[PDB]
């Protein structure tokens, strides 16, 4: 709750902003609208394109790269919304930027933000 | 008391573990079932909406689907698609205006026809859940034009495509019973019956006025296609009853949602959809309050249950939020669902015992609503 | 007994005695000094490898043994693809069903018949002794359990630690030993946030144990022909390698021109490139991906040829869905992926990158 | 406050929902997105149609019909939103009815709900 | 003292009693003045958003203007237009994808002119101010595209016309500075020169290196064409700033907005629109307050105050609200506007005092983006 | 004095001396039994007035005199349209200029000029007394003098209470000692919700102290030629009657066709209708505005003749904004208004209200 304080992550709940996942997202978490953590919603287009950030995970104490793809083609789902930037880089620096719509690469080239997943990608470093 | 979103927690971080695999991609929503709800938000008027699909047991988000300016959604019974009628523009709510019905698969909710309908014909209003409608066979779409007279526009669901409109008289709303009829309120407080052929004139019979001129029937009656029973409320809480189930009009014995004392100490019912029926049971559910009279589409705290044939009162519940529009699962043991506009959250309810179970929040701007199958 | 079977393979892999002129063996072509690859130059240069024979050449590039016993077995995966197997078609099951196809393969070793290879195997006093120990005796006296026994050996040995030593700067870094560059780490972000992650990563999400940054899936990524091969290998100019659609069993069109995703360990020093040693240079192979994505003019031209690229040798089942993610790399992304694919190099192998 | 209790005119601010003009009112009132009292704001678009409403002046005592026009072309303002329901009938009642989009007779055919004005059009009876 | 409500319900008493007649139209907003402000609201990803025209002298929002998906607008510093670049699709947020720019009257709001951008080409992004610009003459507005590669499309809007698409190097952000002359900012550090006053090919030079790889520069630059001025800050508060008005890039001493001992206290700059430069007082406004380095798009709750030539702090206002974007009025005496996305609601201050005088609420869902003319 | 210059006035109304063969006053056609209209039969039925000689006929409806007297000299508003006048192009200023010209039109009165007008009024005593006593002696000796004082004594005389009383149902409903009938009720709500209203009501927003149901602007509502009052006016089949044009100093073609808008009052007694009495029955004056919003194949059709209501005299300058509301008067609504608007009906004509109703 306070929003200038160092975020903190947790590992017993994925519909929290502070869900250790989420250390990058811009959006609204998927999970709250019928995806799940990793899959889309139905009716929705899942990129291929994604920023990434290095989150920590509180279970296991390592870092883990999250590839934020979109789910695209649906009004944003005003669900769960979340905005979290460690070390979220300016839009110079895209592939850790996160304002961008990444939507590339989704089917029948939707473009419109509906919600963001968090899967887990590869490791940090 | 494991919530969602951390049993999600928990089988993500044993998937991790474990060194689990999987693809991600886009899910499809389970089954239909008795007890997945449907909540539209027409956004206080937004040129932009939303549907959100709810597994009413569970309290989640399923899915959702976008919609245009007040578009009017429906559901087949059966559990075999989704529909609505809407409206677009080519630059938001200005330009070139497009009309138009969608069907939804109900797993993948992947449109499965987009049916124009030509010079921009539906009545555009707060939503009114029975101001379209489908045939009890699923392959027809009715709608509501007012402008510039009340009609009704007719589309073909199976072969996607938009027949024509009927010309009707001075009546409102949309009761099917049959694959070519349908019953509509009139001015003069009659029911029309409307039956109609490919082409020319439909066959139009008007009912006995069954209330008079200074009894208000309120825009949200409950209509049960499969028992063919239309509840409607009045302003005072007396409610009509209308037997459509021979094809023709029976009118029931009237019955007071409240009694003489408590409407003389201002209870009335109030909200949007303020009445419910539940086919099996048949029972009424009725959103009601203590009230000035012309309040009446304020929220109300209380639901009141009676048995339909009757009148007896057989439960009062106090709902412990501001609720707007009520609905209820058509399976044994239902569900209430008890919406809240202001809140933006549907609470689900025991209908037995009125008790709060679950509820389901962030449900878009002005959600007002609450739409079921009866699959049984 | 293990380390016995792969202690018998370590010298079937170096034995030209298995060749019919007795002039190759396993490590002519697949050379530890080189991460198990053909450095011998041919009729196209370093495309493809000669055979016994001193003439005949294939058709396909020789792919590294490193890493190659990461591979399981050919078999469909849970989301239904094929997955597995071994050479760049996967119509061997595996290590063991391999490792006989070269030695009787006329193009390669060029042994007639496994009668031949036992009668080898018989003349040596250590294969008796060795084999007979670990499956019996008579096993050299019957051909078929001869051969099955060296390729069973052979197999073994592919398995051990000299082929996948896990000891590359990426294996360093993620160990926690070193750090990447900040050319490589950008390199190493680009590669997992581009649609390279799609088929050069084990798991599709997750971390992988022992990552090999392939997948083990088929996929045609609309490659041409390499015409100095094609006519080195002498199968002619209406010849068509229909990758995974030569397996026996497979029959569906739709897997016509499907070629396994190879590790990109090694990747550095493994040149020439693709299925068909098409391309010399690694830039080249990473700059062939933009043909997908860019709008410039050159993306179209290969620059070690000033040529366009040419037409797919399988113009159908392309992975259009991955190849056309609606971004390009700029150079300053395919210089990082370049130092990003290079920390993929075996400690030993090092020295080959300066 | 009190959303059930018997609703209360007031004539010193017509921004709201109390104003006694407003006692049919349904949507948003137009002085909130640069129109006024009476006049819609720039780039909408005037409706010829209406609900009206008899509405008490608490100033003067006398009963004025209140002709709800609503300009339309635009999206819904968001501003001061307001429902009332003075005298108001259901749907097979027009002419008393407000969840109408009352934008017939606008300039281009402009059917989508911006907010409505207040103006008086004539004495009550 | 008196709201506005209540002078306008004292102008509507005056005029019935007096029996005043007058005929309901549509206004027309007054002329553009330097205290005109307007506030874009991208509505946290809505397809669907607004922009609200605002007097900042009377706190009275004037107009309103519609958009679609991330637009971007764009006023002319001369009063004479306005315009945005916005993109809509053929089922809300689903189907055939159009983008367009759209001039307006800055008086009547009407539109003036709708271009079309062939082949979808916007870069889809929170909203930068400096991803979409005029040129000082008013006649071209050029775009950001992202996707295959960073390019600018170039549209002409005396003609109404789209030209063409430029090739530049892997550059962000476009910051015209004569008809034919914009700059860009580099990954590499430097910026990028494009003159573009041809339908051939561009001249691209590059500016010296003028930061490292580990200063990082925010994604909302201060630029002000009319001073060539370019004010850049780093996530730490220090700032870069560029003169442009020669034509060739000269860097200017750096200066910190925050001292040693403030940025050992966890003081940083953050918010969205975290930076403000008045043009005829070469003045610096910085919103920072305490936080971790990593919450750098949060809302502060202070502005820094700092004359431009010498680094010196002039001002540290506590501004009452959690504000995540500021701008200034252009006039002599400025207004300070300061922005809250959580209370959609622009708050008017003093500049010179920091005092709030006034506030303007209800500014859609999650308001981010000011904009000003400097019109002097 | 102003009830000595009405009271002179009344006299001349009535007065057939001011028509050339004696036969003729304002009164035949302002026939005070029915509410200041013209009961006579002509060859267009009672479309067009039959003049002093027997056989000219006018091109237009003769209108009532009731509530003239509360419309504005001819001017421009404020919202800049022209507003205001006498006869249905406004082509006078107001009531004192208009009473001239009854008397000197050759269809009309037919006095050949003012003196003839002059010496008509001079045979009479009491006309001699009477205008003297307000105007100045010799006012009756000098053409010009007489003819203004004559017409303004008629203006005067048409400002009387008799003229306007304000006592119809409607007026006592507004006071409050009565109350509309359920239909009555809708078809006032229908009026003043409608497009009715845009044009029949005196203000734009607000209350008028003495409303007269109309705005008196001038519209175009695209009515079609009355082929047998055209005919009987003689002025040829391809005339074109251009309106509001046709006033002096009025230049504009955007004002080709446009007619004041009528005072509603009286208007279930003084049928025919419009400006040329081509509709008989107040039913379908109603019905013709229905052309503009129904799709139906009824609303094309005229239901007194059973076909096409016909082409607009002028194509031009209709006032489509406001006809093209959207929303078409079911036969219910048709039928409110048609209650509604005999409630506007003056309380000595209710009895005229059959007609058999
Ligand atoms: C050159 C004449 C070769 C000799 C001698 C051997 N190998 Fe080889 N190898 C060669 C080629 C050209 C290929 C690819 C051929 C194709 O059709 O795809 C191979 C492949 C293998 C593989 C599969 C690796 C993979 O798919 O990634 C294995 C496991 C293999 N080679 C092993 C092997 C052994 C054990 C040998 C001696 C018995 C042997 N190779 C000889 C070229 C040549
Ligand atoms: C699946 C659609 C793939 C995507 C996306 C990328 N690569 Fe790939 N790669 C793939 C296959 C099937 C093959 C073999 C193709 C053949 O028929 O020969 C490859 C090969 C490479 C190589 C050559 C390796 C070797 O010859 O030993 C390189 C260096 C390589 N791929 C790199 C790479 C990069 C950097 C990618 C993102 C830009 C990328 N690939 C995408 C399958 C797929
Ligand atoms: C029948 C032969 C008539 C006699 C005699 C008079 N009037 Fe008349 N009146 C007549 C017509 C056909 C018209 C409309 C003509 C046109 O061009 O519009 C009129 C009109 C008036 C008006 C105007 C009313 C209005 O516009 O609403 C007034 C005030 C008027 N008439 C008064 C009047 C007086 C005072 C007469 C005796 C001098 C008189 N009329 C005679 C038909 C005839
Ligand atoms: C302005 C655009 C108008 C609207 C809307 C309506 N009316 Fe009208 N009305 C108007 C004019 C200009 C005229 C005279 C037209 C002419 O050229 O003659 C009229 C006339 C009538 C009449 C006849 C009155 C008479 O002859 O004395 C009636 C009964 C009448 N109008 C009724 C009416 C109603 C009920 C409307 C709502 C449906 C209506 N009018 C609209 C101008 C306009
Ligand atoms: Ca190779
Ligand atoms: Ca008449
Ligand atoms: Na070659
Ligand atoms: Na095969
Ligand atoms: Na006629
Ligand atoms: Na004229």
């Amino acid at each position: 709750t306070d929003p200038r304080a160092k975020w903190v992550p947790q590992d017993n709940d994925i519909q929290a902003c502070d869900y250790w996942r989420h250390c990058s997202i811009d959006g609204n978490i998927c999970d709250c609208s019928g995806g799940s953590l990793t899959n889309c919603p139905p009716g929705t287009k899942l990129a291929t394109a994604s920023w990434v950030a290095s989150c920590y995970n509180p279970t296991d104490g390592q870092s883990y790269l999250i590839a934020y793809r979109d789910c695209c083609g649906y009004n944003v789902s005003g669900r769960c919304p979340c905005l979290n930037t460690e070390g979220e880089l300016p839009v110079y620096r895209p592939e850790f930027a996160n304002d961008i719509i990444w939507c590339f690469g989704a089917e029948d080239d939707a473009m419109t933000y509906h919600c963001t997943i968090s899967p887990i990608v590869g490791k940090a470093s | 008391q494991e919530t969602q979103g951390q049993a999600a927690a928990r089988a993500a971080a044993a998937d991790l573990a474990a060194g689990q695999d999987d693809e991600p991609r886009i899910l499809e929503a389970p089954a239909p079932d008795a007890r997945r709800v449907y909540v539209n938000d027409p956004a206080h008027f937004a040129a932009v909406t939303q549907q959100f699909v709810i597994d009413g047991e569970a309290g989640r988000v399923i899915g959702m689907i976008d919609g245009g300016f007040l578009p009017n959604p429906v559901v087949a019974d059966d559990g075999s698609f989704i529909a609505h009628a809407s409206t677009v523009f080519s630059r938001i709510a200005r330009g070139e205006r497009t009309d138009y019905v969608e069907v939804f698969d109900p797993v993948t909710l992947l449109p499965t026809a987009d049916i124009e309908l030509p010079d921009a014909p539906r009545f555009l209003v707060g939503t009114y859940p029975w101001m379209t409608s489908l045939t009890p066979d699923g392959k027809t779409l009715l709608f509501y034009q007012f402008s510039p007279a009340p009609a009704v526009g007719v589309v073909d669901l199976e072969g996607k495509a938009f027949k024509r409109m009927l010309d009707v008289p001075d009546c409102y709303h949309i009761f099917p019973t049959a694959p070519d009829t349908f019953f509509m309120h009139c001015r003069d407080g009659s029911l029309a019956k409307v039956a109609f052929g490919t082409e020319g004139t439909p066959e139009i019979t008007h009912t006995e006025v069954f209330h008079p001129e200074d009894e208000f029937l309120i825009n949200h009656p409950a209509y049960s296609q499969k028992a063919g029973r239309l509840v409607w409320p009045t302003y005072t809480g007396k409610i009509h009853q209308i037997d459509l189930s021979s094809g023709d009009a029976k009118f029931l014995p009237a019955v007071e949602a409240l009694t003489e004392a408590e409407r003389a100490d201002g209870w009335r019912p109030g909200g949007w959809q303020q009445v419910a029926y539940h086919r099996a049971l048949d029972r009424i559910y009725l959103l009601v309050d203590q009230r000035d009279e012309w309040r009446h589409k304020t929220a109300s705290r209380f639901v009141v249950v009676l048995d339909a044939k009757t009148g007896e009162r057989l439960a009062k519940f106090e709902m412990g939020h501001e609720i707007d529009s009520i609905n209820v699962s058509q399976d044994e043991k239902p569900l209430l669902y008890a919406l809240s506009t202001g809140d933006k959250t549907l609470y689900i309810h025991d209908a037995e015992s009125g008790e709060e179970l679950r509820s389901v929040n962030q449900l878009g701007h002005g959600p007002q609503v609450i739409t079921t199958a009866d699959m049984g | 007994a293990d380390d016995a079977l792969a202690a018998l393979g370590a010298q079937l892999f170096v034995d030209p005695a298995l060749s019919r002129n007795a002039t190759q063996s396993c490590a002519t072509c697949h050379d530890p000094a080189r991460a198990f690859t053909d450095p011998r130059e041919g009729k196209a240069g370093l495309a493809v490898s000669v055979g016994d024979d001193g003439q005949s050449h294939g058709d396909r590039n020789t792919p590294t043994l490193g890493y190659a016993a990461l591979v399981p077995a050919f078999h469909r995966d849970a989301n239904g693809k094929y997955k597995g197997g071994q050479f760049w078609d996967g119509r061997a099951d595996d290590l063991k069903q391999q490792a006989g196809q070269p030695m009787l393969n006329p193009v390669e070793m060029a042994m007639p018949d496994r009668a031949a290879v036992a009668a080898r195997l018989r003349d040596d006093p250590a294969y008796r002794t060795g084999f007979e120990a670990l499956f019996g005796k008579g096993v050299l006296d019957d051909p078929e359990r001869a051969f099955d026994a060296a390729a069973e050996a052979l197999a073994a040995y592919q398995a051990t630690g000299e082929f996948s030593p896990f000891d590359s700067k990426y294996d360093r870094v993620m160990r926690g030993e070193e750090k990447f560059t900040p050319l490589e780490e950008f390199g190493y972000t680009v590669f997992i946030t581009w649609n390279c992650r799609l088929c050069h990563m084990q798991r599709k999400q997750g971390v992988a144990e022992r990552e090999t940054f392939t997948n083990f899936e088929y996929h045609n990524i609309g490659l041409p022909v390499n015409e100095t091969a094609r006519e080195a290998s002498g199968l002619g100019a209406d010849h068509v390698d229909h990758g995974l659609l030569a397996r026996p069993g497979i029959e569906d069109p739709a897997q016509s021109g499907r070629f396994k995703v190879p590790s990109l360990r090694n990747v550095a020093v493994t040149g020439p490139y693709m299925h068909n040693g098409v391309f010399t240079d690694l830039r080249t192979a990473i700059l062939f991906y933009n043909k997908y994505t860019s709008r410039r003019p050159e993306a179209k031209i290969n620059p070690e040829t000033g040529a366009p690229w040419g037409e797919p040798e399988v113009a159908r089942n392309l992975s259009l869905a991955e190849l056309q993610s609606g971004l390009m790399l700029d150079d300053g992304r395919v210089d990082a992926l370049v130092a990003f694919l290079e920390t993929l190099t075996d400690r030993r192998y090092e020295p080959l990158l300066e």
